[PDB]
């Protein structure tokens, strides 16, 4: 028995930096950094220097030669990267806690020692237009991803990638301001799990100062609801139509994570006619092909929309597309069953569950604690808020759902596609 | 108090040089696997996938 | 890289006898040519050796 | 702290039963509130006889579809309705079913387990049409085509010999489905006493036993008769082949050398030799400081579009190669590079590389053992092959052990003057022939 | 330069190549003999002697 | 030009048949030879590379 | 380039003006012989330098062909000359020190 | 779809050691390429002289 | 490939067992020695084609180092033959023809 086993230690440091021991007596390392450089901090002034970023770590650092930090990286021989997000970009670095300092000194390098190099940057241009590739790549990296690309319409897909029109244009001026204009105490986070609070607060300590934040959340971004429209001549359609949700952090955040258990997403079993929801049984009842429709979550602190992905041959786009805005209808009757509920808090709650969970999905679940969450309003506590969850703002909501201006996205040609002013 | 993540199929990448690239993000779409002619690829002008390490005590 | 591939008078050996990509069909009408050759450099050594007397 | 080792015992100790028929119960109880139920369907890839291709794969489709004691919907009810997990993931001998579930619930899906292990049925209704839904859903659901590149290193590159003997079978097979194959060769083949009993989560061992009698007791019982033979040593193919394809736009190439497997001892120093081997990613950067010499002039040379150490398992023997991806151009300097590295590899020893890799397998070693499922099916197979648990400090220990003397000798005990599997995939010209390529599996270098 | 290759690594290097260097050396050596049969080595040849 | 001056230097010095001058003469000729190329000259290049200063 | 860089770097500015170089105005970097670090080297150099070191190059080839010289006056400025790759170069030095460095490692 | 291939008998040109699929050319093939390298060396021993 | 050209195109068939091409099974058309004609010929061959005297040449090379010959009756059937180019060929015969024609134009 761990002398009573360590309680995670959430903090934030006196300057206003989230200062983040999360003592783990866990034999592994794990090494979060949590950057408000995640997409939301994103500015028109630039494109896809996060995408790059994302893959410039690697490149030549202030104080550090990207060749001797790739003998230290490649030293230990441990997981250090950091990690694209709307909201964040994260310093990871699972090892052997021995390196950690060194590690850590890398990752205080990596964090704050840019050199930036014209002549490096300007190598590492290629390695991105390598990078959109992989992005837009395969029926995942494409019909997902690059479906993505066609699916993520606001400044959240402002991209993973850089634009086109874009490309190739970086610059160490828009580098070392980029970050002086972005990178911050307002981006800092800092999130140890396995190690000392006392000696983590220690290279914090003489490390780590910075400051600088910036300003707004979107156009409303702008609010077209609406198409992206994408011809594609996809062979097999793919078509996403888009409902919407909720806020992060909004009161009705959870309910909307309802609502996606209601209509529900992937079967935690493989193989089965998704006989789970009016989306999915009664796509059972409904379709009698390939087809997929969820419900996101974009959630600002702002704002948020939760649409229904969606899978098809073109044939029946306007048969299953008007069917879903019919299922739609037809669940925003608010026809439901407790059961329904119930049996729901067990599918999605479950969700935080294996959400929440393990040594990896814990370093990023559990490290979506040790970075994610912040604290545990525990499994006792969010699962308490989540057993705060309640049906009836799930009919309000139903019309809620109905009651917007909402996205339909296109990939395909909508000869058989409804166009959703035709709707 | 500060969360960023988990709801299965999503896309926000996560990549590095040492590892490959990656974007599992919050929301769904992985469920098309279904139909029968299950087919599927490889050998031409592509990228593929899936690696990892992973050992013992 | 390789030497084989690389070394420019070699780039022309590999070119020549060793990397030289050739029908598979090849049938035994080739032999005499090296022969001849071997003859011929053999004719010459000994035409050599012999001038070296003659 | 109590170091890697000492952390290693500081990692808790897993625990293990065996239930009486001689049946095998294994519990890691810890705090995960859900938890991976491995009921751990045992029927694999590789498992399988001449006439009985495709039953296993079938069975794979006929696992889930549907029985008596829970109907199929019925099963989406309790199961689906519980929002549960359930996967069939196939082996040479072996494979599993996991659920993840509220360790609370552990009891029901046990309940299901057993139904599983036993009502799966053969429904003339489904063996009909979920078995149209197999004939078809099946019949032309094979072709995937890195199973083709992959799997052409397991249905190529392994080849399908008796022991080769590759996975699906065949597409006439496909026609000549049956329940002499299901009616019959699933109770032909399913067979329990190597069905394994594995416990991942927060659990309770004696739990364990007791819903054990409670309802996963009554399996093995029924067991045996005939037809159990060993696996008589061969030569796997030993070949190679174009699929001679002008249409494949670029190289999907690989290779592999040997490729873990359950049995052999050796295979822990080639673990750490595969480590010094390891995988060249294409999505990887940093190739001008890459590591792999190899990857370092593939970079430089930019010499290739990918290549992954890759392992391919039997009992004893395998191959671990790089998958490649590659123009008219690569393939002849890779073997440079690859047999070449093999051949620097031969000689080359020097301790660095090897405490590397040794902290790859380390790393590795975590995420392996760190994970729930990894950990998972890890006992899985673990007994299943081993019937022990390499100990955290056990594993650490010939891992500990580790000797790079064994790195140049052993290596060419292994290794040397070999025909391993090398598979490209599209116009593979630039592939030598035996008499080069495999000339090329013998080095002048001395 | 010699620190170039001057080092525990490549100094490890030659620990390995030196045995097989016995080898090799030794094959030259032998192919002076056999090749020459050299009176100055090729008297201590017996049956290998020649009269 | 000065190396120059031991070669043809050393022309000369052959120019004569065996004599008494001569000997100490080509006797130094070579330690040029030895100095001016391989020490002298290299030296120099030492030399020289110092007061580059660039 | 100056009295005793004048005797000395007056190899390169007395004695190059005897030796030619910056008499001829040349670039004190763009002497250094061609190398693989001195190659990759000039990969990195700075553009509007490049052009500069190109029209000079090229003009020192011209007047070479003429077997002429610029006016003395034409001659470079003395001393006050910016040490072009010197802080890139130099910089290279470390890198091949360094891939040198991590090499020895 | 494209899984369906199949390979032929070696038996006609099989040497005999590799007849079975019972055993290991574990032992085999330092036999074989024994034989073989054997036979070559005689070539290179011989020529040598 | 019978009588009269079993004894004529028997050369190609009766003496073409002789002569061995079509008892070798090889392809009428292929026979035609390579040319420019020929080469772009071939150029516009179809596709389905194109793998069919693939498949034929490279098992004529087979036997051809194996020395051997299909069974007699694998021995192509005799007549029964599609003239593959020919029209295609023949029509660049007209092809060559033409910017031969207008050429002598
Ligand atoms: C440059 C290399 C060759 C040299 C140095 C060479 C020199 C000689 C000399 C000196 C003789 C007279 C001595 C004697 O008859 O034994 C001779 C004879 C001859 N060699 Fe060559 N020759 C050379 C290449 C050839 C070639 C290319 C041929 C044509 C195959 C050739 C065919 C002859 C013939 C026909 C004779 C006279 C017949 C005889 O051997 O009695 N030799 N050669």
């Amino acid at each position: 028995v761990p002398q009573h086993p360590q309680d995670l230690e959430f903090t934030r440091l006196p300057n206003g930096l989230v200062i983040a021991s999360l003592e783990n007596y866990a034999p592994a390392s794990r090494i979060g950094l949590f950057i408000k450089a995640g997409s939301r901090y994103e500015n028109f002034n630039n494109l896809g220097t996060s995408h790059l970023l994302r893959l410039a770590s690697s490149l030549t650092t202030k104080g550090a030669s990207s060749f001797k930090i790739t003998r230290g990286i490649e030293a230990v021989g441990g997981k250090l990267s950091v990690t694209s997000t709307r909201e964040n970009m994260a310093y990871t670095v699972e090892c052997l806690r021995d390196d950690v300092d060194i590690l850590m000194e890398f990752l205080l390098n990596v964090t704050t020692a840019p050199e930036f190099r014209r002549w490096e940057v300007a190598a590492l241009q290629s390695q991105l237009r390598i990078d959109k590739a992989v992005a837009f790549q395969n029926p995942q990296a494409h019909v997902i991803e690059n479906l993505h690309a066609a699916a993520y319409r606001n400044a959240l897909a402002n991209s993973l990638y850089c634009p086109d029109y874009r490309i190739g244009k970086v610059t160490p001026d828009e580098l070392h301001d980029y970050v002086q204009n972005h990178f911050t105490s307002a981006r800092m986070a800092l999130i140890g799990l396995g190690v000392s609070h006392p000696v983590l607060k220690q290279v914090a300590e003489q490390f780590l100062n910075i400051r600088g934040g910036l300003g707004l959340s979107g156009a409303k971004a702008k609010y077209r609801g609406g198409e992206i429209r994408e011809q594609n001549g996809d062979s097999l359609v793919h078509a996403a139509l888009v409902a919407e949700s909720a806020a992060i952090g909004s009161a009705e955040a959870n309910a909307f994570s309802v609502l996606q258990h209601v209509l529900g997403a992937g079967p935690h079993v493989k193989r089965g006619s998704n006989a789970t929801s009016s989306l999915y049984q009664a796509v059972a009842k409904g379709v009698h092909q390939p087809f997929d429709v969820s419900a996101f979550n974009a959630s600002y602190s702002d704002s948020g929309l939760f649409g229904f992905y969606t899978i098809s041959q073109a044939a029946s786009a306007g048969d299953v597309i008007k069917a879903a805005y019919n299922q739609v209808k037809t669940i925003a009757q608010g026809n439901l069953s407790n059961p329904d509920v119930q049996a729901a808090k067990n599918k999605l709650k479950a969700g935080y569950l294996m959400s929440v969970e393990s040594s990896e999905g814990f370093l990023d679940e559990v490290g979506c604690q040790a970075l994610a969450a912040g604290s545990y309003t525990p499994p006792s506590t969010v699962l308490q808020q989540i057993d705060a969850v309640a049906d009836a703002d799930v009919i309000n909501a139903a019309k809620k759902f109905v009651s917007g201006r909402k996205s339909m996205a296109a990939s395909g040609n909508l000869g058989h596609t409804p166009f959703i002013d035709e709707l | 108090m500060l969360s960023v993540a988990a709801r299965s199929g999503p896309f926000a990448p996560v990549l590095s040089a040492t590892s490959r690239g990656v974007a599992g993000a919050l929301r769904p779409l992985v469920q098309a696997a279904v139909p029968a002619t299950s087919e599927s690829p490889v050998l031409d002008l592509k990228r593929s996938v899936l690696c990892r390490e992973s050992l013992r005590g | 890289i390789n030497i084989r591939k690389t070394h420019p008078l070699m780039k022309i050996v590999n070119n020549a006898f060793i990397d030289l990509p050739a029908p598979s069909n090849i049938s035994s009408w080739w032999n005499f040519g090296s022969l001849l050759g071997i003859c011929l450099i053999l004719q010459i050594l000994t035409g050599l050796f012999l001038a070296m007397h003659y | 702290t109590a170091t890697y080792a000492q952390a290693l015992q500081s990692v808790p100790e897993t625990q293990v039963s065996q239930l009486d028929n001689g049946l095998r119960v294994a519990s890691e109880q810890s705090s995960q509130p859900t938890c991976t139920v491995g009921v751990w369907i045992d029927a694999g890839s590789r498992y399988e006889t001449e006439k009985n291709n495709g039953a296993g794969y079938f069975v794979e489709h006929l696992a889930f579809k549907g029985t008596k004691n829970r109907p199929g919907n019925a099963l989406e009810k309790e199961v689906e309705s519980m929002g549960a997990h359930l996967n069939a993931y196939s082996t040479r001998e072996h494979t599993a079913y996991y659920i993840k579930a509220l360790s609370k619930d552990l009891p029901k899906a046990v309940e299901l387990l057993a139904d599983i292990v036993q009502n799966c049925s053969l429904e003339d209704s489904q063996i009909e049409k979920e078995r149209d839904v197999i004939l078809q859903e099946l019949q032309e659901n094979d072709t995937s085509m890195r199973d083709v590149v992959f799997n052409y290193l397991h249905a190529t590159a392994f080849q399908g010999t008796p022991l080769a003997q590759s996975v699906e079978g065949p597409s006439e097979n496909v026609r000549k489905l049956s329940r002499a194959d299901l009616t019959e060769y699933l109770s032909r083949h399913y067979k329990a006493p190597r069905m394994v009993l594995a416990a991942a989560g927060g659990l309770e061992h004696r739990q364990l036993l007791d819903l054990a009698q409670k309802h996963f007791s009554g399996l093995s019982g029924t067991y045996d008769e005939d037809a159990v033979p060993t696996l008589t040593p061969c030569r796997f193919t030993g070949s190679e082949i174009r699929h001679r394809e002008d249409g494949l736009p670029l190289a999907h190439v690989a290779i592999a050398v040997e490729g873990p497997g359950w049995a052999n001892p050796d295979n822990v120093a080639l673990q750490v030799a595969n480590a010094i081997i390891g995988h060249y990613d294409c999505t990887y950067g940093g190739g001008m400081h890459l590591s792999s010499p190899l990857a370092s002039v593939a970079v430089t040379n930019k010499l290739c579009q990918s290549f992954q150490t890759f392992n391919i398992c039997y009992a004893d023997t395998g191959l671990l190669g790089a998958h490649f991806v590659c123009d008219h151009m690569s393939i002849d300097d890779m073997m440079f590079v690859l047999q070449g590295q093999w051949m620097r590899l031969c000689t080359s020893a020097t301790e660095s590389e090897v405490v590397r890799g040794k902290n790859l397998l380390r790393n590795a070693l975590v995420s392996h053992l760190d994970g729930t499922t990894p950990v998972c099916e890890d006992i899985g197979r673990s007994l299943l092959t081993y019937g022990r648990r390499i100990p955290l400090a056990e594993w650490e220990s010939r891992i500990a052990e580790v000797d790079a003397r064994v790195v140049r000798e052993v290596c060419s005990k292994y290794f040397y003057d070999q025909c391993p599997a090398v598979a490209g995939f599209g116009p593979i010209e630039q592939l030598p022939d035996y008499n080069r390529i495999r000339s090329g599996m013998f080095w002048l270098r001395f | 330069m010699l620190t170039r290759f001057l080092g525990p690594r490549y100094r490890q290097l030659a620990r390995n190549w030196v045995p097989t260097a016995q080898l090799w050396g030794a094959v030259g050596a032998v192919g002076l003999v056999w090749a020459t049969d050299w009176r100055l080595i090729l008297d201590w040849v017996p049956y290998i002697n020649g009269k | 030009w000065i190396l120059v001056a031991d070669l043809l230097t050393l022309t000369w010095i052959g120019g004569q048949p065996v004599e008494h001058p001569y000997i100490i003469i080509g006797q130094l000729a070579s330690i040029m030879y030895i100095l001016l190329i391989m020490v002298m000259m290299p030296v120099a290049s030492i030399i020289e590379n110092n007061l580059l200063k660039w | 380039v100056s009295a005793s860089s004048k005797w000395l770097e007056g190899i390169r500015k007395w004695y190059y003006n005897a030796a030619g170089f910056n008499k001829l105005g040349l670039m004190r970097d763009d002497t250094i012989h061609e190398n693989d670090d001195v190659k990759e080297a000039i990969r990195r150099l700075p553009e509007n330098l490049y052009d500069d070191r190109v029209f000079r190059i090229k003009r020192a080839l011209d007047l070479s062909m003429r077997q002429q010289i610029l006016p003395k006056e034409q001659w470079t400025k003395y001393e006050e000359d910016k040490f072009y790759l010197e802080p890139y170069l130099k910089e290279v030095i470390r890198e091949r020190k360094e891939r040198e460095e991590w090499a020895k490692k | 779809s494209h899984t369906d291939i199949k390979v032929p008998d070696f038996s006609d040109y099989r040497r005999p050691e590799v007849l079975d699929s019972t055993k290991s050319s574990k032992e085999s093939s330092e036999a074989r390429k024994g034989f073989s390298y054997l036979i070559t060396a005689t070539t290179t021993v011989g020529v040598a002289y």
